[PDB]
RNA sequence: AAUAAAUAAGUUUAAUACCUUUUGCAGCAUGGACCAGCGAUUAAAUGCCGGUAAUUAGCAAAGUUAAACUAACGAAAAAUA
RNA sequence: UAAGUCAGACGCAAAGCUACAAGGUUUCGCGUCAAAAGGAAAAAAGUCCGCCAGCGAGGCUAAGGUACAUAAA
RNA sequence: CCUAUGCAGCUUUAGGGCAGGUUAUUAUUCAAUAAACUACCUUUUUUCUGGGACGGACGCUCUUAUUAAAGAAACAAGAGUGAGCAAUGGUUUUUACUAAUUAUAAAAAAGAAAAGCUUAACUGCAAUACAAACAAUUAAAGCAGGGGCAUUGUCGGCAAUAAUGCAUUGAAGAAAUA
RNA sequence: CGUUCUUCAACCAACGGAAUAAAGCUACGCUAGGGAUAACAGGCUUAUUCGCUCACAGAGUUUUAUCGACGAGCGCGGUUGGCACCUC
């Protein structure tokens, strides 16, 4: 009689010269209408993600067969494209944890702190429990 | 809510139970207070109105005009309010005509304080 | 847990530690035969009787039924 | 805390898992046992042991033991008693040249070593010590405690 | 993420490990993992009526680390309003801490430049020595060594004090370490009434077989303290420390060599060591050369004779730098920002003493600044004169003769601004 | 976008920026805009001037003990306590709370707007300079209380506040500026003895 | 809705009770004839969050209960010698 | 504020449903009422002007008016 | 007339029970058990809705109008779906090919078909975002182990947008305790 | 006997699913509420109904005497409807 599907927000979410940080979403579509440009990636559904910290760019391309292709890149902070930036990008992650933790302030928790120990498993933290709970190193040999 | 004795101080002067019972005077009291709120802000609206009739019929007795008064009052730099001119047409007709000769044909002899400069 | 939720919980009291409370029959030196119970299983079906369950799982109270005569 | 009837709470799971029993047990820093030595509260020339540790205010309460543990840089040696320790006190100690014992100890031979006076003031025989704890225990305790501990030099 | 609301970071494995565990310490933690000023204060704050002493002792050893991390500049504001607080909790307490606590609470208030009372510092002093310092017997090398160090850079100058503590310290020397023994040879130094005691001969000594596990940095302070405390070299410190300074001339930084190096310039052992220290300089002169260490290879470099080569102008070089400093022009470059040099950590302004020095030094050198186009002194002399026109100020009659002289000196006295 | 959460979408962006300038120097060091910023300034044209007026209100002296007044033939019309009057002698007025007097003083108004007789009138434009009015001080005086009611029906509210107001009373003694007519001249002693207490 | 604001005392102007309930009530929606007296978020135990103090608390009377605290990376070198 | 609210109404401007009807119904943009006294249109919840701490026989204006009722050519 | 935390009486091949009689089986010299028949006791018998009943509907996708950011309702309108594939998955090579889906202007260094080898339709984790009352739902760089095809690239199922179900209770494989 | 990991199944399609399961009558009826909601009357609307004007095609056959239409506009509130604004 009624009813209706869930919405789904297609649409551009940055636009050009606007910062972007990796793993940012740029894109949701149901089909390509964009391809992914320099420092960007493809979902198995389209969606476009930045993968280095720089600023959004459109761009348009005229291809051999006479159809128009739609781009986008990320360019980087001072249009340095030499291999030595990545590792600048990699401070730049951990910088912007610590001034988000600071706006937020001391009682804005982000680890746990239980009264008790998580197990390791393969060298990780692994958040599903052993059989038996123990105390870590509280026992000898034999 | 007003006490008994605040109630019935109010109410000496009205009409039957109105003036004895509590329950009819106490309605009675509020509604006359609501009354008085409103009444003072009229006051000032319809004594102006007044003011306003004796000096048109005043300037009307000599050929002129309200409207044409105030504005020639306002070029001569006179600024007597409404109250005292409304005063001056009914006990002081001299004075108040030569207020009108002033202004519509500017005839007065100036003072100054040094009469022979 | 969602912060309004959490806060009405700690506001009635709660203040668990674990997962299930410790047994003071295994602490060594300390085992009373008299006191013995085999461990049992822990029940997770709530009480979501409206006449006779907790009062914070039902909108308002039921009256009892009748007793067979 | 009714929400109407959606019951939002009890969608989720249920865990059985049950803690260890050294829960139960008074903790002990062993940073915080050399503060009291230095401050001159516990006498390090002599072997320290629980009792001791409750008459100094170290430990509040005893029910059961108490479990040593943690990290700390020391210059003398020092010879304790507990019920338990973990292996980083157990390295600090013995890095300094002392000696850590986990002694074995019952609820009534408990009862004699924090209170001694609370039996001969009545004219009655100290707890008897335990012969041997159950091998499931094992590796867990070093030794038996005798109800009135043997004091060495240190 | 999945766990917490937008714009919440993620746990971090690491800290995660730490706050979860079966043992109590909870607030220790908290203050300890603490990464600023603001962050510590609140907890504080909500923990008030749990502290004690030893939360005390951390929170003032923690304002060490976060000054670290804030260099470039000198003490923020919130350092300075978290040191006043704490110091009110020390007077509560002062009555309380150990000597381990002690030693803890005063190195770190004295690492931001703040002044005990001395009220309160003689309260703590007289905890330390009090019953002969017998309980100073009960306490690890670390508070020795902080003991020592915390105190000096106080100020606090009681000669019964140090006559206690030396004695009590005096048996132990020799099982201390080696960074520990240099440490006691700096205060010792720095303590005119300790130059000529036992005390002072004890501590030469037993650093004789422990010159080998000195580090780099307190290699360097304890080869300038020996050559003070004993020119004539009886105990043999100076021979053994200028045998490993040679074998490991280019094992070391750039800070500690240029300290050594002028070290053996002043005593007068110069040797053909000239070519090889001149290298490591233009190599790195953008980075581990600050103004004060600046002024040191001039001076040593001076000193010994070097003189400017056409390979390698080291003097050319050293007032590009100078002026760069006292500039504070920073680079964007990606290299520069990933390699740290100093140069791009800001502006400091720099005491007037320094520049006069530099100037003297630079005129000394015997190389032209206004007459050449560009000349190796040019740059430096340039900023000087931009700097000082801002702060004219602080300039009186003495330091305008003295820059006078140096201006004269170096070939620029038309009253000209130089040319670059 | 649906949803009536709040966005954080303007913190999300500041984090970034605040990263970037954290740890990548700027290229430039100075704007123009700021190097030329000039002093602050009050305005841009000049200030407009005052009209200046008269004299309110003076006292000149107290009064002694019990006089008489009489009728005369003048009138005119003063400003006071921010209204007009008409007064001739022996009138008595009500205005404002006056401060700075006491009863039984002397005070002498000079904003006279218009002086009259009955033979000629004279006209200020707006005011008369060389006219004042004498009055004294007779009352300061807390009038009738006035009752302030105010009610919603029907939505619980009601406020009640009495109130009595200030108010000063005077008595005209004498109008100086203009002659009577021939004939109207009065030819006797006419007010009270005035101590004068104020020499400028 | 029987009053109000004024007045030369002749009069003139303003002005559809209250409560409850409603998108909206002068309501042709609900309750009250009037007066006096009586008539409705109180007490205990426990938990949470502010405010004000003590500077651990209770017993006992040199010894015991309750609570609280208890390792995190030993990182600073400011010597115009 | 771990509070109250989850019965809404109409005007101008659009779209679906109805009959390009309803003081109808369902969404949407702005405003007013609800919870808003005062002034203009006849009385005037939703239109036009405009937001009441109190008193006063001072003055200038808004919407709207300026042969009588009724202030002003 | 409609709406309730509704009440009562009555009816039955609506659910459960045996507690009188009858009947069946068994045992001692008025007894014990019960999927039967009669009697009796107790419990249940949604909501939405241009008033209610009658009829219809309740999850999840695509499209139309309210323009060209997103979002947006009615018992408004026009169509799908509660799967399939051991290859129709992964990856290399060749070229007279460039389609089809419920619907649709996807896509040329991409796809389809043909030929070969394969099981990543993995084990243990994860920065940062989309969305969103919450629960859950969506995309994903990167690290370690063992693999596939290439020979240094890709693979954590399928062009994309539907093919689904919390907790409890029950069951199976393995491992750790007691 | 209990715990963890790897997994699956049934009724939940009224599809956020739980008091294990589970149909009706009342005109013999009862209580608590609503004009938040129907039946009679009023109100709004005028599709429908009715009337008038334009239209003069077509029948009568010189006549728009009389009868009378496709189609369009306007009016009425008396027919059949729509809405749920007043009173339970
Ligand atoms: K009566
Ligand atoms: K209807
Ligand atoms: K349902
Ligand atoms: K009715
Ligand atoms: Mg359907
Ligand atoms: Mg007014
Ligand atoms: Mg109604
Ligand atoms: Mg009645
Ligand atoms: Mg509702
Ligand atoms: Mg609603
Ligand atoms: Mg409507
Ligand atoms: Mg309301
Ligand atoms: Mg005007
Ligand atoms: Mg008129
Ligand atoms: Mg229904
Ligand atoms: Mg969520
Ligand atoms: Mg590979
Ligand atoms: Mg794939
Ligand atoms: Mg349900
Ligand atoms: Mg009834
Ligand atoms: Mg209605
Ligand atoms: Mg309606």
């Amino acid at each position: 009689q009624g009813g209706k599907s869930h919405a789904k927000n297609w649409g551009p979410k940055f636009g050009d010269g606007e910062i972007v940080f990796p793993g940012m979403i740029i894109m949701r579509q149901k089909q390509g209408i964009y391809s992914p440009g320099y420092n960007v990636g493809r979902g198995r559904d389209y969606t476009i993600f930045a993968k280095t910290v720089g600023y959004v760019e459109y761009s348009k391309l005229k291809t051999e067969r006479g159809k128009t292709r739609r781009y986008i890149h990320v360019v980087p902070i001072n249009d340095d494209w030499s291999p030595e930036y990545q590792k600048l990008a990699d401070e730049l992650v951990v910088r912007r944890a610590e001034v988000k933790r600071q706006i937020l302030g001391h009682h804005v928790h982000t680890e746990p702190a239980f009264h008790f120990s998580l197990p390791q498993r393969n060298g990780n933290m692994s958040w599903l429990l052993n059989s038996v709970h123990k105390f870590p190193g509280t026992t000898t040999l034999a | 809510t007003f006490s008994r004795e605040q109630v019935f101080t109010f109410a000496k002067n009205f009409t039957g139970r109105a003036r004895n019972v509590y329950k009819v005077a106490l309605r009675r009291v509020e509604r006359g207070l609501q009354h008085s709120y409103v009444g003072r802000k009229e006051k000032k609206r319809t004594i102006r109105s007044l003011w306003i009739q004796r000096i048109n019929a005043g300037c009307r007795e000599h050929g002129f005009a309200y409207s044409a008064l105030i504005n020639g009052l306002n070029q001569e730099n006179i600024q007597l309010n409404r109250k005292v001119l409304s005063e001056l047409a009914m006990h002081e007709p001299d004075s108040f005509k030569a207020v009108l000769d002033q202004v519509r044909f500017m005839k007065g002899q100036e003072i100054y304080a040094n009469v022979e400069p | 847990l969602h912060k309004a939720y959490a806060k009405k919980l700690l506001k009635l009291g709660f203040k668990r530690r674990f997962w299930t409370d410790p047994d003071p029959q295994m602490v060594p030196g300390f085992f009373d035969p008299s006191k013995y119970k085999p461990r049992e299983r822990l029940n997770g079906k709530p009480n979501l009787r409206p006449d006779i369950g907790c009062p914070a799982l039902r909108q308002s109270q039921r009256p009892l039924k009748k007793l067979p005569r | 805390l009714y929400d109407g009837g959606q019951l939002g709470l009890v969608k989720f799971p249920v865990t059985r898992q049950i803690p260890s029993y050294e829960v139960l047990y008074n903790q002990l820093g062993v940073s915080k046992l050399v503060e009291f030595i230095q401050l001159g509260l516990l006498d390090h020339t002599k072997t320290i042991t629980m009792k001791e540790l409750l008459n100094a205010g170290c430990v509040s309460s005893l029910k059961y033991g108490v479990l040593l543990y943690g990290n700390v840089s020391l210059s003398f040696p020092i010879n304790i008693e507990v019920t338990a320790c973990d292996d980083r006190a157990r390295r600090s100690i013995e890095a300094a040249g002392g000696k850590v014992t986990r002694v074995y100890y019952t609820k009534d031979g408990l009862e004699g070593l924090l209170f001694p006076k609370r039996f001969t003031d009545k004219n009655l025989p100290l707890p008897r010590p335990a012969v041997a704890w159950h091998p499931k225990f094992d590796g867990k305790f070093d030794a038996v405690g005798q109800i009135p501990p043997v004091y060495e030099a240190v | 993420g999945t766990i917490f609301n937008t714009g919440v970071p993620g746990p971090r494995p690491e800290v995660a490990q730490k706050l979860s565990t079966e043992y109590q310490g909870h607030i220790l933690r908290m203050i300890s993992l603490a990464e600023s000023a603001s962050e510590l204060d609140e907890v504080l704050w909500s923990s008030k009526k749990h502290l004690r002493p030893v939360h005390i002792a951390r929170s003032c050893l923690k304002l060490e680390y976060l000054r670290t991390k804030e260099k470039g500049r000198e003490v923020s504001e919130p350092i300075k309003n978290l040191a006043s607080e704490l110091e009110n909790y020390v007077e509560l307490y002062s009555t309380k801490f150990t000597i381990g606590q002690v030693s803890q609470l005063v190195r770190g208030l004295s690492s931001i430049r703040r002044n005990i009372q001395p009220d309160l510092l003689l309260k703590l002093a007289a905890v330390v020595v009090a019953d002969d310092g017998r309980q100073v017997q009960l306490a690890n090398e670390m508070d020795c060594r902080d003991l020592f160090f915390g105190f000096f850079s106080q100020g606090f100058d009681n000669e019964l004090f140090w006559k206690r503590l030396s004695e009590s310290v005096l048996p132990r020397l020799p099982y201390f370490n080696a960074d520990v023994v240099s440490t006691v040879l700096r205060v010792v130094s720095g303590l005119r009434f300790l130059h000529n005691t036992e005390f002072a001969h004890a501590t030469m000594t037993a650093l004789v077989p422990k010159v080998g596990d000195l580090s780099p940095a307190r290699l360097a302070d304890a080869f300038f303290s020996a050559s003070l405390l004993d020119p004539t070299d009886v105990s043999g410190l100076n021979a053994k420390l200028e045998e490993r300074f040679l074998r490991e001339f280019t094992s070391f930084p750039i800070k500690d060599t240029v300290t050594m190096f002028q070290t053996v310039t002043v005593r007068r052992h110069s040797t053909p060591e000239l070519a090889a220290q001149v290298a490591p300089l233009v190599a790195a002169q953008a980075h581990q050369l600050p103004v004060r260490h600046l002024r040191r290879a001039l001076e040593g470099m001076v000193t010994a004779g070097w003189k400017d080569t056409a390979e390698i102008p080291l003097y050319a070089i050293l007032a590009k730098q100078a002026a760069r400093l006292v500039l504070g022009k920073q680079s964007a470059a990606t290299s520069a920002i990933l390699g740290k040099h100093v140069d791009n950590q800001g502006y400091q302004r720099t005491p007037v003493q320094l520049l006069r020095q530099l100037a003297r030094i630079f005129a000394n050198t015997g190389l032209k600044a206004g007459p050449g186009a560009n000349q190796p002194l040019a740059p430096y002399f340039a900023a000087l004169q931009r700097e000082l026109e801002g702060r004219l100020a602080e300039l009186d009659e003495q330091v305008t003769d003295d820059f006078a002289e140096s201006f004269k000196k170096v070939g620029i006295a038309e009253g000209a601004r130089v040319q670059i | 976008v649906r949803t009536k959460l709040p966005s954080k979408r303007p913190f999300l962006q500041t984090a970034s920026h605040l990263a970037v300038n954290s740890l990548v120097p700027s290229v430039r060091t100075n704007r123009w805009a700021d190097l030329i910023k000039g002093p602050a300034v009050r305005s841009c044209i000049p200030e407009i001037p005052e009209v200046p007026k008269p004299s309110e209100y003076t006292t000149i002296g107290t009064i002694e003990g019990p006089y008489t007044l009489n009728l005369e033939r003048v009138f005119g019309v003063v400003e006071l306590a921010g209204s007009q009057y008409k007064v001739t002698p022996d009138d008595v007025i009500f205005t404002n709370l006056l401060h700075g007097i006491e009863v039984n003083e002397v005070v002498m108004l000079e904003r006279v707007m218009l002086l009259g007789s009955r033979s000629n009138t004279i006209i200020g434009r707006p005011y008369i300079p060389g006219a004042c009015v004498l009055a004294a001080v007779e009352e300061h005086f807390l009038d009738g209380t006035v009752h302030v009611f105010k009610r919603k029906k029907r939505k619980r509210y009601r406020r009640y506040k009495p109130t009595r107001p200030m108010m000063t009373t005077l008595r005209i003694l004498k109008v100086l500026g203009i002659d009577p007519a021939p004939g109207d001249e009065l030819g006797i002693p006419s007010g009270p003895v005035i101590k004068i207490t104020n020499t400028e």
